[PDB]
């Protein structure tokens, strides 16, 4: 995360860490959607031009963390993955289209003080905050800039962008499967998401039912915090009936 | 940079 | 499920993060 801050203890307790077994290194962010189910970016577990195909038995999710490097004992907890699904529409060849994936759990994790899961938007409460100028909060022990890394989690608070401007900022094709955020040029304040960010969560906080839903997934961005750029996210709302399939089939 | 995990997560 | 999106630090002991009202002045 760019010019953002060190989260407050429990800020986000559905954040997941991604984390390569072997070597041991942060692979990328993702959320807790329920007991047994973690929500990521395709591209987190499958991008071919990055030579990147991960299997089950190649990575654990460590929840309930706040440091980036320690191991937190007792109030982190690590969990295997039984399997990955990664979204079958998911276009890794052109612009990240539907970059989606779940994962689920080989056992449920105990749900704490730092540990719990997050919502996933209705049609409603989609409808309802993704506009423009409506800002979103995004999490990661990403890197601090472009071109160094986070002693703790951070956190930083984005407008949702006009897709026009979103798509006037790049030259690539953008779907309503995303959407984009951060701030202009002229705005003065900024952030971003950066490498390492990846498969984390953009929340909002629905300020008709107070509870915190999970909108986006950092996705992609050319370069991180560039001016006149923008973060894109994967529009969650958009693919949930690919996910309740996965969790309806699966779970 | 990472401090170790324990071993059975590893198993 | 039911209780998702309900931080036991926060909302659950009705206590605000420091930058949520940010975001709260933004839903116009
Ligand atoms: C459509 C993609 C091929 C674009 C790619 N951009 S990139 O930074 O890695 C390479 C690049 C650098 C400068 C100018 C143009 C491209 C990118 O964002 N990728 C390629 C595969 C992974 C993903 C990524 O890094 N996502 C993390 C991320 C997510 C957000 Cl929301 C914002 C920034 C960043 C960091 N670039
Ligand atoms: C990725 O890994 C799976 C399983 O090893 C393999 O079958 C697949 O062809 C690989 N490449 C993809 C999905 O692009
Ligand atoms: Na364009
Ligand atoms: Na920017």
């Amino acid at each position: 995360i760019v010019e953002g801050s060190d989260a407050e203890i429990g800020m986000s307790p559905w954040q997941v860490m991604l984390f390569r077994k072997s070597p041991q290194e942060l692979l990328c962010g993702a959320s807790l959607i329920s007991d047994r189910w973690v929500l990521t970016a395709a591209h987190c577990l499958l991008y071919p031009p990055w030579d990147k195909n991960f299997t089950e038995n190649d990575l654990l999710v460590r929840i309930g963390k706040h440091s980036r490097t320690r191991y937190e004992r007792n109030i982190e907890k690590i969990s295997m993955l039984e399997k990955i699904y990664i979204h079958p529409r998911y276009n890794w060849r052109e612009n990240l289209d539907r970059d989606i994936a779940l994962m689920k759990l080989k056992k449920p994790v105990a749900f704490s003080d730092y540990i719990h899961p997050v919502c996933l938007p209705d049609r409603e409460t989609a409808a309802s905050l993704l506009q423009a100028g409506y800002k979103g909060r995004v999490t990661g022990w990403g890197n601090l800039k472009e071109t160094g890394q986070p002693s703790v989690l951070q956190v930083v608070n984005l407008p949702i962008v006009e897709r026009p401007v979103c798509k006037d900022s790049t030259r690539i094709r953008i779907t309503d499967n995303m959407f984009c955020a951060g701030y202009k040029p002229d705005e003065g304040k900024r952030g971003d998401a950066c490498e390492g960010d990846s498969g984390g969560p953009f929340v909002m906080k629905s300020p008709f039912n107070n509870r915190w839903y999970q909108m986006g997934i950092v996705s992609w961005g050319e370069g991180c915090d560039r001016d006149g750029k923008y973060g894109f996210y994967t529009h969650v709302f958009r693919l949930k009936k690919w996910i309740q399939k996965v969790i309806d089939q699966f779970g | 940079d990472f401090e170790e995990i324990p071993e059975e997560y590893l198993q | 499920e039911a209780d998702c999106g309900l931080r036991p630090l926060f909302e659950k002991k009705s206590l605000e993060d420091k930058t949520e009202r940010e975001l709260l002045e933004s839903y116009i």
